[PDB]
RNA sequence: AGGCAGCUCGCGGGGUAGAGUGACAGAUCGGGGGCUCCAGGCGCCUGGGGCUUCCGGUCUAACUCCGAACCCACGAG
RNA sequence: UGGGGCGGCACUCCCGCGAAAAGAUAACACGGGAGCCCAAAGGUCGGCUCAGGCGGUACAGAACGCCGCCGUAGAGCGCAAG
RNA sequence: UGCCCACCCGGUCAUAGUGAGCGGGUAACACCCGGACUCGUUUCGAACCCGGAAGUUAAGCCGCUCACGUCAGAGGGGCCGUGGGAUCCGAGAGGGCCCGCAGCCUCUCUGAGCUGGGAUGG
């Protein structure tokens, strides 16, 4: 199913697991790469720009890309440290019946149009809210530029960036 | 889905009482002045008394004392354009102002 | 205390003075109290009424003034002073206007024939209108023959029961075995003042 | 002298019976002790029930006696003899209690026999006093006294090598 | 001969927006310290398993320690 | 009744959420319950205070009992929720 | 004199709490003495009940100090709403702007028991 079907926000948040129940599990399982608690000099992070909802099968692709992109740079165990904030909290659901019974004559139309839970998206609500962010040295921000970079080409939304 | 017109629906937060005065009634300094007929009384409804908890359609707001019938009283209250009475114990009441 | 969820019960609950659940009750039916309190050397008689402020007593008395404005000679805190107090309370109570309570307690055990009891009789007798359950004291104990009975056996122990007080080592000639006839004399000292 | 009434006596000794079961033991074991004591037992109803070990709520599973002055420390006295030596000072807490069982009660220097009832262990726990518990345990003005009051680990011991020459 | 579709003042009611999660209920990411068990290697070290503590972050229509604007009651104007 | 039938009961009553800090407020919206049970699980009086955790004691055990310490509810209160 | 100092009877119901340390008692208050009678311990005078009352400030009680809990004040930081209006911007989501209001968290510093009714003590 295709990404602009679930950018904006249709109705309150879904979050409760004990009264949503089978929520298939999330794509991301890692969150943090990298060496944590490693010395790291540039401090750049990640900021988005209009609110929406982010799928969580974008951003585990994203995860994997800006990985590899680093770990060909110097190594994965080397100065630097990957971690994404967010977590895909919030859970979509959509009236899938109208692929099984939709053919036939079955309940079909908007009649019992509950959504059915599929998927999860890490929800945004502040304007410029963290999505992930990298820290690395001195000698190696050019290369994190574009890391970032290249992983928002993914993500649905329009994305900033920043150096600290 | 219509929902039950449960006498205490609707009221998950409404009978819930700030932690810092749980446990038996306290305010026991409220109940013991005694009204009279014209007074002006406030209906605060405690959830903790079970005894003559008046619906929760008529809380919080400004009552008259008409009278006096056993260990509770009877309050006039406006609502809409109609007449109410309320029979009830003292310890949901505070005098106005 | 341990943070915001903690709940503080009151002063008199911190310290254990008073049964709100009892004080409770006579708060909804606007009860007059009558409070028969003891303490380890005197009694202790109060008559009550609430307002805004506080608690408001109509009339009290106390053992005190038995051995100051009666010459009172016996024990402080035992039957005899228990039941002359609650005699006095009465006449004070009479005089003072009010005519019917009910009895406040607490944390005294119901016990009949006990201290308690023997204090409600006296205002009752003194005139004080309290119905009272009919499991009260008994008519011995108010005078102590029961003591004086105990005292007789001083034969057996070298020496009186009254080991003589804080003063009455040589002022006050403690007489254990004439216990109920000073009660009388006292008792026909206050019964016109 | 402020330090005579700060002193550490002896009260309250616990003669309990550990059986964990009801019927046709209880009773044996209730008039066992009861000569060994001197005083009618009492039983000891069952906490929540397991339903292992043979537990259940309100069912009598043990045998608890209970002495005081001039009988509780007497009773001591005709123990000891028993097991002196197994006085050990790892069972004696930082709030001067300590107690001490036997795996089999024949070892007591006293006039039992070994009638049909059969044989037991006993076990045996001791309380040390400050005086002036009685406020933790009155009705009126109930509180609780600071650690400073409270009897300590170290006297204890000395009020078991003292007064008992018992070892350790 | 008062009436009240508005406002102001006074005097009350509120758990929503928001905010917080060590304040409950749950959800959820990591590191540090200590304890414990196992595997491997040379008593030690490494990896893994369980427990604790400390530090950090991520959410809640059916979480609320808090909490507006706001809306409503009554008296007076 | 998002044609009708099939589907299901949203057709009798109740909890929360929906529902937007007065009230009322729709959905074939969501998460759930009831067609009972209790002569004691009821009235009153009296007494004790829970879950849980810590230290010591033969069998004794994380958890049968016993002696101490802490434990603001984390238990429990018949049946779903509040 | 006195008034406060505790006490009994309270109201406020934590700014009043908890924990530790120290100080105060010949009165008051407890601790503490003992149980024959009252009553009472599904054992016990433990506790309760009664009779008491030597000692004693160690408990408690009370005051003070320090910690935490907790109400506020200020500071720092965190975070951020909503009514009223427009052929305003933006495709929308959203946002600015003029008219009215704010509060929320978290660190630092500063305070932190008040009060009615009666018998002791100064």
């Amino acid at each position: 199913r295709p990404g602009r079907c679930y950018r904006k926000f249709s109705g309150p948040a879904y979050t409760r697991r004990e009264y949503i129940p089978g929520i298939p599990m999330p794509k991301i399982t890692k969150f943090v790469m990298g060496n944590v608690n490693g010395d790291y000099d540039y401090e750049l992070r990640l900021i988005t720009t209009e609110k929406g909802q982010i799928r969580h099968n974008a951003l585990e692709a994203a995860r994997v890309i800006a990985l590899k992109y680093l770990s060909k740079k110097l190594a994965s165990e080397q100065n630097f440290a990957l971690v994404v904030t967010k977590y895909p909290h919030h859970v979509i659901r959509e009236n899938k019946m109208m692929a099984f019974a939709g053919a036939d004559r079955l309940q079909d139309g908007m009649r019992l149009s509950f959504g059915k839970p599929i998927g999860t998206a890490a929800r945004l609500e502040k304007l410029g809210e963290l999505v992930m962010y990298v820290r690395v040295k001195k000698e190696h921000l050019e290369a994190a530029k574009e890391a970032l970079k290249i992983a928002s080409s993914k993500l649905p939304i329009r994305t900033k960036i920043e150096i600290s | 889905v219509a929902r039950s017109k449960g006498y205490r629906s609707k009221t998950r937060k409404l009978l819930e009482k700030k932690v810092r005065e749980k446990g038996a009634i306290p305010k026991l300094s409220l109940l013991m002045h005694d009204y009279s007929q014209g007074e002006y009384v406030v209906v605060k409804i405690n959830p903790s008394i079970h005894k003559g908890m008046p619906h929760r359609r008529y809380h919080g707001k400004v009552g008259l004392v008409v009278g006096k019938r056993g260990k509770a009283y009877e309050v006039k209250v406006n609502i809409g354009d109609k007449e109410r009475v309320l029979i009830v114990r003292p310890e949901h009441l505070i005098p106005f102002n | 205390t341990q943070g915001p969820n903690y709940r503080i019960k009151f002063r008199r609950r911190r310290e254990g003075k008073t049964d709100y659940y009892t004080r409770y009750t006579y708060v909804i039916n606007n009860a007059i109290r009558f409070v028969p309190r003891l303490t380890n050397k005197y009694v202790i008689v109060s008559v009550s009424k609430f307002d805004q402020k506080g608690d408001i007593m109509i009339a009290y008395a106390h053992s005190i003034e038995l051995v100051k404005k009666y010459g009172w000679k016996g024990d402080t805190n035992n039957t005899p002073a228990a039941y002359l107090t609650g005699y006095l309370a009465g006449l004070r109570a009479v005089k003072s206007g009010v005519k019917a309570a009910v009895s406040d307690i607490g944390l005294f055990v119901p016990v009949k024939g006990g201290r308690i009891f023997a204090v409600i009789k006296g205002a009752i007798d003194a005139g004080l209108k309290v119905p009272v359950g009919d499991l009260g004291k008994l008519k011995d104990r108010v005078n102590g023959s029961h003591i004086s009975a105990y005292a007789q056996k001083l034969k057996n122990e070298n020496q009186e029961l009254y080991n003589k007080l804080f003063s009455s080592y040589i002022q006050r000639g403690l007489d254990p075995v004439l216990l109920p006839q000073h009660f009388e004399e006292v008792l026909n000292k206050i019964k016109e003042n | 002298k402020e330090n005579v009434m700060r002193r550490v006596v002896l009260d309250k000794v616990t003669v309990n019976i550990g059986v964990g079961e009801s019927g046709e033991r209880l009773q044996k074991a209730y008039q066992l002790v009861q000569e060994l004591t001197g005083v009618k037992p009492v039983y000891t109803k069952g906490r929540k029930s397991i339903r292992e070990f043979g537990v259940r709520k309100g069912a009598p599973i043990g045998v608890k006696a209970t002495l005081r002055r001039q009988a509780a420390v007497e009773f001591l006295k005709k123990v000891l003899p028993a097991v002196n030596f197994r006085l050990k000072q790892s069972s004696f807490d930082n709030y001067g209690n300590v107690s001490f069982g036997i795996a089999e009660h024949v070892l007591i220097p006293g006039t039992r026999y070994d009638p049909e009832i059969g044989i037991f262990g006993m076990d045996v726990a001791i309380t040390l006093v400050r005086p002036g518990y009685r406020t933790m345990k009155r009705k009126r003005k109930k509180a609780s006294i600071p650690r400073r009051h409270r009897v300590t680990k170290e006297e204890a011991i000395n009020f078991m090598k003292e007064n008992f020459n018992v070892t350790i």
